[PDB]
């Protein structure tokens, strides 16, 4: 989470590999985030 | 997408028949086989670029038949979103005119602006575009706290961005030389062929439904509708631009004089009661239940009303047997009325000018089809 | 009250007509348009890096069609058919049976996601707020069979998360 | 009980207009099979044209015969232009069976249609 | 039989018909038209495929909403094919390539494939197994293709004895091999008697034989009405097209009649001759 | 923002409108979310002892339409009086 | 907390499973028949039946305006438990 | 302009466009809709509803639904009188059955005779 | 009454009443009804012969301009010997008033083609010819708008059901899109929602 | 004036005598019409009231603000149009009584 950039570049995820065992170093997907971080990430709030 | 069959002497014309009806969807029959509150999104999305003035017209049709005045805070919020929809539809008309004529980038600048307006629709109703949100009998589920500052900041920034659009185009020499010579509209033909809206504002005679017949609190905001001079496409373009500017001024006065009145009517047989009294009453659950099963009964009669959508006289004609279903609705479409005179607009020009004529009247064909 | 455009005349002073002729011969305001476009060239672009920076939303987005259930309890629905009555697409299809507990329940509860126009009438019509327009909008379905949800797909969609939906409803139970 | 007729007074002008329309449809078919690039010989098309004329051969109200003249003339205009594509002209035919017969026995093995 | 297996009401497009058909092959020509007529009938068709799903994607939406089903198989494992034909009413064997691959000859496709799938289908217990062959595929010489089809006929008649052996003549349609091969040539001139038959009559014969009862055991052969010289047919092809080793031996073998076993007259359908449908299909000549 | 002064001056020189002032990239006045919860006021009902639904029953006040016709008269009036002609607004007219 | 069919797959909370002479089992081939494996019948029995020390009591369901509306249920059955139709949970009385 | 006009029947089944099977096979029923007995209200009376006979509605085996090949199954036409009902049904072509209207017969109920003396009418509870 | 109810303006009611009485008394040849609603928008109910004289009189005459023409819809009503209703809508540019010219018509006898006096009714007449069957006499071009070409049946009638009689699908046998008789995927439950108990006492029609 | 606000309307130069000969033709063609109607009465009334407005006006703007119909030449246009309907109302016999009634079960709305 950064504040020095504009509204839309506050919060960004970086995915790790093998979170399901599927070799996700490449081909990152949507819905690879758990839902409380889906509330936080879409800027519906200010609390992590 | 339209079909056009033009019979032409070369790089010229003789006749031009717009074959349309391709986007036909059975809307009138489908509204006949439903209730009022169920069939509201039909009137939300038959016209699709304008998205809240169509709802405002159908809500005023049902309210004008049902004899219920909404509370005044709902009226001022409805005025604010009507001006947002007017601003959005005129700026899309300008930018799709520009993109079909060439002129790549101001399309994208003003669609960044329209992305912010879809963000405002998201924060208010929740959906991206098709906010149902306007029940007949007042506006439902008022705006959350922390919005008017955003609207005010947008108003300042969009005033600067529309001035920078007027910097970009508008005294550009070759866009002017593209569209000055083409598409005159005789005032006799402007009244016979049934033109409406921006065509009437541009082609001479002074005519605004908003200033003449106040369908809501518009008589208490101070603005001036622009008039055309020579009945002409550059002149009609400048008319659209100053209608956008006066929409900004109406947003300013509306944010100045907002009352803290109420969301919906206090008529629990017409609008559903709110959730807390619904959980703890008896008549609130009874009214909720029968209002969402049957729909509220509507007295018999045939009403007509019409407001100024940004394309023109959006007319809705309700025919109601005494029941909970509309017996027959019908829609008078400004796009249909504008497209009716394509011969008398393109009697003496060529096909690029025909594309300019299709541009200078904001066709969408969701509405031109009824 | 009106304010109409284009009523002047081109001037007869030699300075004004030679300024207009200089605009004609010298491509001037074309170059001023180039200057405006370069002034928007040197801005920073407002693109969001999509799979890492997702877009902004609302507390009341209308998404996923997930059911809910009671705190440490059973299913929240009743099969009272109010959502099926209000559904304008008529995508809701309910068949009810009561179970051995005595309380009334269901058997079949199908949403045609093909037909669903995503209004909010079934969100606002449920007297116990069982069916809720979910948070996220990521469906992206290969086959045509998978866009026909059963009660078990809705309950697994509402048990993969409720704390999100509980957070949204606890945020905005006061407006609706 | 006064009714304004459309075109005709008695059945004479009705018969005259409908045989004129049949003459136009007779001289209109090979242009269509040459233009739309159909897949059917001239004989079969003319036989289904005369079949569709013989289907409604028992209506005697002259208003109704005039209104069917108007229907056929509208379709003749929109087929003599290149508006109605290959799909509609093939849609006049019925090659996509539907072989549903009119026995009693085969209507009994596929039931609920007496 | 359980419910939702009996027919219901009218025909096709979610009007549930009776049969549940598992079709082998069904990527190419005749399987595609047969799946189209079963989708017109409104049944459930289990099509398995080994190839890329793009091809079954282009032949996908012919069935209704989720009626036909796609699955996977191979020419090596009995267990995957048994998994494919676990629950089915009928099964049709339409498989075969007209050239040897690197991994499969005409050996073991016509030889190994119908024995294995007929074995596991008899172990599953299905009805009306319909197996294709060609007309006049005897034991005799000049074609590994024809002698392996003779071996396959002997196999399907030997094991699972109540199998419907079917055979058409040289069949033509929109994506034919031999008629479009005569169109896409260059040349030589010889004599051969031959009959073609248009493809919709053959597949309507197959669907009538698969839904009409008690026709099992009796092998069928589809007979065109014309039955004339190959050289006149090739001159007809060049005339309508406006332009004046294994496959060429398989078309210069012969086509003779086997009139003892019946055709379409015990089935009740029009057999369409070459003229109408050939003028229909012979587009794409000069201008 | 997040730029040096040289390219800032080039932006404000290519378009002399002071682009640094308002730029449509908001950083500060994004509305601070997780707002306090509202308490919605209720308007001209829940007023006890006077809210009579017999009074404000505008639905039942729907009169049937009054009919005038069938199957030295000083008259010939217009439907509404003619509309008074407008004027140029004082706020920047033309020319 | 699920059963398992004699065919070898999972049944639902409703006894809807197939016979051996069907084909929707063969359209279940290759892709998993989903079932919510946390039922609703057995979650009632894990709840403590509250023993409220009054006569006729109330029920809302964990939160005002978040749940089901007020139902006031009676506890006069001297050996049977009063059951909320909404909640599905029982009560007793102890004077 | 007051022309030749004949005064006869109508044959609009050629112009309504619906094919022959749905014209001549299905039979209309003109009925007054009876009172839904769990309520007691005859506002739902006073109209003549025309409906058609129902036909097959099988089970769509993918969702457990009720599909049908019946476009005419879901009509109802509300009429004001039986005379124009029969006139319309004979105008538009299809065969039909007409029933008649049944009303509540006026009784003579009285509380004072419900509290009688030497008759067997006696409420025995109130 | 004073909140939550839209008031009515009896000034405009008296004005439209006097104007409609004026028009009815000066055109006796074709006038049957001049009815005024509660919300004061005039309705004039007319025999289907004087369409062209009433429109030429209502375009001009300088006591009522009404240059503006809007919609025309002929809403289909059974249990009438003459079924359909042509609803012209007329708007004055000078006066700010709306009059609904309802002339009645039957299934077959034409009304007299208002395109000759109002140029905005061209596609209106063509469209209502396609959707209903109301013929227009001595009109230049009558084609099908808002339907398919090979389609027919005039679908905004009440005899035409909600689902059409056709259903398109592509097939590879004949390599094109063909029409079959309709096969629904769900029943389209037409619910019973007509509740009893007479919500409007002021509209009780006198029974038989 | 010079080039008024409308678009398809070329301005005039002598409005007064043109309008006066127009209204004399209005009164004459009304003079063809039978006296027993009421149309003659009401059109004679309104047109002689407007003529009496014009006889007291040698100006332009005071004529445009005593008489409505802005600005000027739409009055001449609708005068020509009213002359056109006068010519048409020699025909069409509108003073004559009603043509045959509707069947009286029709205009009763709520069905
Ligand atoms: N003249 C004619 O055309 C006649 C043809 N026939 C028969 O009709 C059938 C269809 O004809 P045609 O046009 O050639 O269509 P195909 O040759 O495409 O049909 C054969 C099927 O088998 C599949 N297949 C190919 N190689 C193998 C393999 N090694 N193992 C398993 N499956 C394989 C094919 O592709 P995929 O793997 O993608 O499924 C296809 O689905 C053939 O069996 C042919 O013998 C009979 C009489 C006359
Ligand atoms: S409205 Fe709510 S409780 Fe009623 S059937 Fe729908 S989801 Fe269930
Ligand atoms: S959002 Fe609308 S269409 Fe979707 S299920 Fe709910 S009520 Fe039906
Ligand atoms: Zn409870």
């Amino acid at each position: 989470e950064d504040n020095k950039q504009f509204f839309g570049r506050h919060r960004w995820v970086i995915y790790t590999t093998e979170m399901n065992g599927k070799n996700t170093f490449w081909d990152v997907d949507g819905s690879m985030v758990p839902p409380e971080w889906h509330r936080w990430l879409h800027c519906m709030t200010d609390d992590p | 997408v339209l079909r056009l069959v033009m019979e032409l002497s070369g790089e010229m014309v003789r006749k031009c028949d717009p074959h349309i009806g391709l986007l036909h969807r059975g809307t009138e029959k489908l509204i006949e086989y439903k209730t009022y509150l169920q069939a509201l999104p039909y009137f939300d999305r038959l016209d699709y670029v304008s998205m809240m003035c169509n709802e405002q017209a159908y809500s005023l049709a049902v309210e004008k038949l049902l004899n219920i005045q909404p509370p005044p805070r709902a009226q001022w919020i409805r005025v604010l979103f009507g001006e947002i929809t007017r601003l959005l539809n005129h700026i899309m008309a300008v930018t799709t005119h520009a993109l079909d004529i060439g002129a790549m980038t101001p399309f994208f600048w003003m669609f960044e602006e329209r992305e912010k307006m879809f963000e405002f629709y998201e924060r208010v109703s929740g959906a991206r575009m098709h906010a149902a949100y306007v029940r007949p009998g007042g506006v439902h589920q008022d705006l959350p706290l922390g919005l008017m500052d955003d609207i005010y900041e947008f108003s300042k920034n969009f005033s600067l961005r529309i001035d920078e659009l007027e910097e970009m185009l508008t005294n550009n020499r070759i866009w002017r030389n593209r569209t000055v010579d083409i598409g005159v509209v005789t005032a006799e033909d402007a009244l016979n062929y049934g033109f409406s809206g921006v065509m009437l504002r541009g082609s001479g005679i002074q005519w605004d439904l908003r200033k003449t017949q106040p369908y809501d609190v518009y008589d208490q905001v101070e603005f001036d509708v622009p008039i055309g001079s020579r009945g002409d496409c550059y002149d009609r373009y400048l008319c659209r631009v100053e209608e956008m500017r006066q929409s900004i001024r109406i947003i300013s006065q509306c944010l100045n004089k907002m009352p803290p009145g109420e969301i919906k009517v206090d008529d629990a047989k017409v609008s559903p009661p709110k959730r807390a009294e619904m959980k703890t009453s008896m008549e609130s659950l009874i009214h909720h239940f029968k209002l969402y099963t049957e729909g509220y009964q509507v007295p018999p009669g045939a009403t007509y009303t019409a407001i100024e959508a940004p394309k023109g006289e959006f007319g809705v004609y309700l025919v109601s047997d005494g029941s909970s279903r509309p017996y027959r609705c019908k829609i008078k479409a400004p796009g249909f009325a504008h497209l009716a005179g394509l011969d008398k607009m393109s009697k003496g020009h060529m096909l690029a000018d025909v594309v300019a004529i299709i541009g200078t009247q904001d066709i969408v064909f969701g509405e031109v089809d009824r | 009250t009106y304010k109409y455009v284009n009523l002047r005349e081109p001037s007869m002073d030699m300075k004004s007509v030679t300024d207009r002729a200089a605009q004609t011969l010298l491509w001037t305001e074309l170059i001023r348009g180039l200057g405006m476009t370069l002034s928007y060239l040197f801005r920073e672009p407002a693109t969001i890096n999509y799979p890492f920076e997702k877009g902004p939303l609302s507390p009341r987005f209308r998404g996923e069609h997930a059911l809910r259930r009671y705190p440490s309890g059973e299913e929240r629905c009743i099969a009272c058919k109010l959502c099926e009555a209000v559904c304008p697409a008529q995508a809701i299809t309910i068949e009810a049976e009561p179970r051995a507990d005595g309380s009334r329940r269901t058997t079949r509860y199908d949403i045609d996601m093909t037909k669903c126009i995503y209004c909010g009438f079934c969100q606002e019509a449920c007297p116990v707020d069982a069916i809720v327009e979910g948070p996220n909008f990521e469906f992206s379905t290969e086959t045509h069979e998978e866009l026909l949800y059963n009660k078990e797909k809705l309950l697994n969609n509402g048990d993969k998360w409720e704390a999100e939906i509980a957070a949204n409803i606890q945020a905005d139970y006061l407006y609706r | 009980t006064s009714v304004k007729p459309i075109f005709s007074r008695d059945m004479n002008e009705a018969k005259r207009r409908v045989r004129e329309l049949y003459r136009a449809w007779y001289r209109e078919v090979p242009n269509t099979v040459h233009l739309f690039q159909l897949d059917i010989s001239v004989k079969q098309g003319r036989d289904k044209v005369r079949e569709m004329f013989k289907k409604n051969a028992h209506v005697t109200d002259p208003r109704v015969v005039d209104l069917l003249v108007i229907k056929g003339k509208m379709e003749l205009e929109e087929t003599i232009n290149v508006w109605k594509q290959r799909t509609h002209v093939m849609r006049f035919f019925h090659e996509t069976e539907a072989p549903r017969p009119k026995d009693f026995l085969s209507k009994f093995y596929v039931g609920h249609d007496p | 039989l359980h419910h939702a297996v009996i027919p219901h009401g009218k025909g096709g497009r979610s009007s549930v018909s009776g049969i549940v058909a598992t079709v082998f092959g069904a990527t190419g020509f005749l399987g595609r038209y047969l799946v189209n007529h079963l989708g017109r009938m409104g049944s459930q068709v289990i099509v398995p495929y080994r190839c890329e799903p793009y091809d079954t994607m282009h032949l996908r939406p012919m069935g209704d909403l989720g009626q036909i089903i796609f699955m996977d198989w191979n020419g090596r494992d009995k267990d995957s094919i048994r998994r494919a034909v676990e629950h089915s009413n009928v099964v049709i064997n339409l498989v075969g390539r007209e050239w040897e691959t690197k991994n499969f000859d005409f050996e073991d496709v016509f030889v190994k494939i119908p024995q294995a799938i007929a074995q596991v289908s008899k172990e599953a217990g299905v009805e009306k197994f319909i197996h294709i062959s060609h007309l006049n595929a005897d034991i005799k010489s000049s074609s590994k293709y024809l002698r392996n089809k003779a071996v396959g006929e002997k196999e399907v008649r030997e094991t699972f004895p109540e199998a419907t052996i079917i055979k058409p003549a040289d069949i033509f349609g929109r994506e034919d091999r031999f008629l479009n091969y005569f169109a896409n040539i260059r040349s030589l001139g010889k004599k051969t008697v031959k009959q073609p038959v248009y493809i919709v009559d053959v597949t309507k014969g197959i669907i009538n034989a698969i839904k009409d009862p008690d026709a099992r055991g009796k092998t069928f052969a589809f007979v065109g009405p014309n039955r004339y010289l190959l050289f006149d047919l090739v001159q007809y092809v060049f005339a309508v097209a406006h332009r004046p080793r294994d496959k060429v031996e398989r078309i210069h073998t012969t086509d003779r009649t086997l009139p003892h076993l019946p055709g379409l007259e015990d089935l009740g359908v029009q057999a369409t001759p070459l003229e109408l449908k050939a003028i229909e299909v012979l587009r794409r000549h000069r201008t | 923002a997040s730029a040096t002064r040289l390219i800032q001056g080039l932006r404000n020189w290519a378009s002399g409108r002071d682009l640094q002032a308002k730029l449509q990239l908001r950083y500060q006045e994004i509305s601070k979310r997780t707002q306090p919860p509202p308490k919605l006021p209720v308007g001209p009902s829940h007023r006890l002892s006077n809210n009579y639904y017999c009074a404000r029953d505008g639905r039942r006040e729907a009169m049937p339409p009054s009919i005038v016709m069938s199957s030295s008269e000083k008259k010939a009036v217009s439907p509404a009086p003619p509309i008074k002609r407008w004027e140029l607004s004082q706020d920047e007219p033309y020319l | 907390g699920v059963r398992t069919s004699p065919t070898g797959e999972k049944v639902t909370h409703t006894g809807q499973v197939y016979d051996d002479e069907d084909y929707r089992r063969v359209r279940f081939v290759g892709r998993q028949k989903e079932v919510n494996e946390n039922f609703a019948i057995d979650l009632i029995a894990e709840q403590p039946v509250s023993q409220v020390g009054s006569r006729v009591i109330s029920c809302d369901g964990g939160g005002g305006a978040l749940g089901h509306p007020r139902v006031y249920i009676n506890l006069d059955k001297e050996t049977k438990t009063g059951t909320c139709g909404y909640c599905g949970l029982q009560f007793r009385q102890q004077h | 302009t007051q022309l030749i006009t004949v005064d006869e029947k109508l044959d609009i089944t050629t112009l309504t466009g619906v094919p022959e099977e749905h014209i001549k096979t299905r039979k209309a029923r003109i009925f007054v809709p009876a009172r839904n007995n769990m309520q007691s209200g005859v506002n739902n009376t006073k109209k003549w509803k025309m409906e058609f006979d129902t036909r097959e509605r099988w089970e769509n085996p993918l969702m457990g639904w009720a599909s049908t090949a019946d476009p005419l199954s879901n009509l109802v036409l509300t009429f004001s009188t039986k005379e124009d009902a029969i006139a319309f049904a004979e105008k538009n072509g299809w065969s039909y059955d007409v029933e008649e209207r049944k009303v509540p017969k006026p009784k003579s109920k009285s509380y004072g005779a419900n509290f009688s003396w030497n008759k067997r009418t006696r409420v025995s509870t109130k | 009454t004073r909140p939550t109810v839209r008031p009515r303006n009896d000034v405009a009611h008296k004005q439209l009443s006097a104007f409609g009485e004026y028009v009815a008394e000066i055109l006796p040849k074709y006038v049957q009804q001049v009815q005024v609603s509660c919300f004061s928008e005039l309705e004039i109910c007319i025999h289907p012969d004087g369409v062209i004289p009433v429109l030429t009189f209502l375009r001009d005459h300088s006591n009522a301009q009404f240059k503006s023409l809007a919609d025309l819809t002929a809403v289909d009503i059974p249990t009438r010997q003459n079924r359909f209703e042509i609803v012209y809508n007329l708007l004055s540019l000078r006066f700010n008033s709306r009059i609904r010219v309802k002339t009645y018509t039957d299934e077959l006898t034409p009304v007299e083609s208002s395109v000759s006096v109002y140029k905005a009714a061209n596609w209106y007449e063509r469209e209502i010819w396609d959707m209903f069957g109301v013929f227009f006499a001595n009109h230049p071009d009558l084609r099908r708008i808002l339907t398919d070409y090979g389609f027919e049946g005039h679908p905004f009638r009440k005899d035409f059901p909600l689902s059409g009689y056709v259903e398109l699908r592509y097939d590879d046998e004949v390599k094109r899109v063909v029409a079959e008789p309709v096969e629904l995927a769900q029943e389209f439950r037409k619910f019973d929602l007509n509740s009893p108990w007479e919500a409007f006492p002021a509209y009780r029609q006198p029974p038989e | 004036k010079k080039t008024t606000g409308l678009v398809g309307l070329a301005v005039c130069e002598t409005p007064h005598e043109r309008l006066k000969i127009l209204y004399t033709k209005i009164l004459d063609v009304l003079g063809h019409i039978p006296k027993n109607a009421a149309y003659r009465k009401y059109t004679e009334q309104i047109t002689n009231e407007k003529l009496s407005i014009v006889k007291a006006e040698p100006d332009v703007k005071k004529l445009e603000e005593q008489l409505q119909g802005g600005q000027i030449e739409e009055v001449i246009l609708q005068a020509e149009n009213e002359l056109s309907l006068a010519r048409k109302m020699i025909q069409w016999k509108p003073w004559e009584p009603l043509v045959e009634e509707p069947p009286a079960s029709q205009w009763k709305w709520p069905i």
